[PDB]
């Protein structure tokens, strides 16, 4: 799931 | 009294009227492109706004106490597990405080009929809505606040029932000290409803199985053709 691990990495 | 850790759940919720507003501009957007003869289906319509929603949430979990002391892996194995569920409780809770009889309230702030809804869904949306109604009724009738209501998001995302957790004994320490949290609170603040406490813990099962099954109809809608971060969810 590489997007939801990008929407909790992702500074803005 | 409020006890301090309840206070501190309270701090990390959104800022309900402008993730409502964000979600609907977001859908006005994508009617306005598109052009007369590619409207969206009533079902299509309804996964974006469970997409939009799913981005708050998971902005909302990222920024929470606790949550966001955890690995990100971690973060990801939880939100797996309860993303669904967080929908629903949303969802519930949505109706509990801005429900009226024969409409059902949205994210974006409009109230739309049930007959026309409905007349839409089809059986085993229409099913599902009505056992997640009934759970409307019935927090409702036990005056369902929203102090109780941060709890059970608490509970919800920190599940006992992930595996595979590096930091597994935060999750059980959340679970226990939160739980303890509203035991205390229903205690001190409705003394005298008993069942308040029980009843509140029973409706988590409900909801996960409502939950898992609306996610079950989902997949199976995708595979269809029927159906972003929602399908995302659902693959993993
Ligand atoms: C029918 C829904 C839906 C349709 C497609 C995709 C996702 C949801 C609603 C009902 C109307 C709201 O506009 C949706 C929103 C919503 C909450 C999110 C459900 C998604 C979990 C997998 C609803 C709901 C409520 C009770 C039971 C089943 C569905």
């Amino acid at each position: 799931n590489a997007l939801l691990r990008y929407l909790l990495d992702k500074d803005d | 009294s409020i006890p301090h850790l309840i206070l501190e759940l309270l701090k990390c919720e959104p800022d309900e009227p402008q993730v409502q507003a964000k979600i609907m501009a977001y859908l006005q957007q994508e009617q306005a492109n598109r052009s007369k003869h590619e409207k969206l289906s009533t079902f299509g319509l309804m996964c974006k706004m469970a997409d939009q929603t799913l981005f708050s949430i998971v902005e909302w979990a990222r920024s929470s106490i606790f949550f966001r002391e955890l690995k990100v892996d971690d973060q990801m194995k939880l939100l797996q597990n309860c993303w669904s569920e967080l929908l629903i409780l949303d969802h519930i809770y949505r109706q509990v405080v801005h429900g009226k009889e024969g409409s059902i309230f949205l994210v974006t702030g409009q109230q739309v009929d049930y007959s026309i809804i409905a007349s839409q869904a089809g059986a085993t949306l229409n099913n599902l809505m009505s056992h997640a109604q009934e759970l409307v009724a019935k927090l409702r009738s036990l005056q369902f606040d929203q102090r109780e209501f941060v709890c059970l998001k608490f509970l919800v995302l920190f599940s006992l029932d992930v595996k595979n957790l590096e930091n597994f004994q935060l999750v059980e320490g959340v679970q226990e000290q939160v739980n303890a949290a509203l035991l205390d609170y229903t205690m001190c603040n409705y003394p005298q409803q008993t069942e308040k406490f029980g009843q509140l813990l029973l409706r988590l099962p409900e909801i996960r199985a409502i939950s898992m099954q609306a996610e079950e109809y989902l997949y199976y809608k995708h595979l269809n053709g029927d159906v972003n971060l929602l399908i995302e969810m659902l693959h993993a």
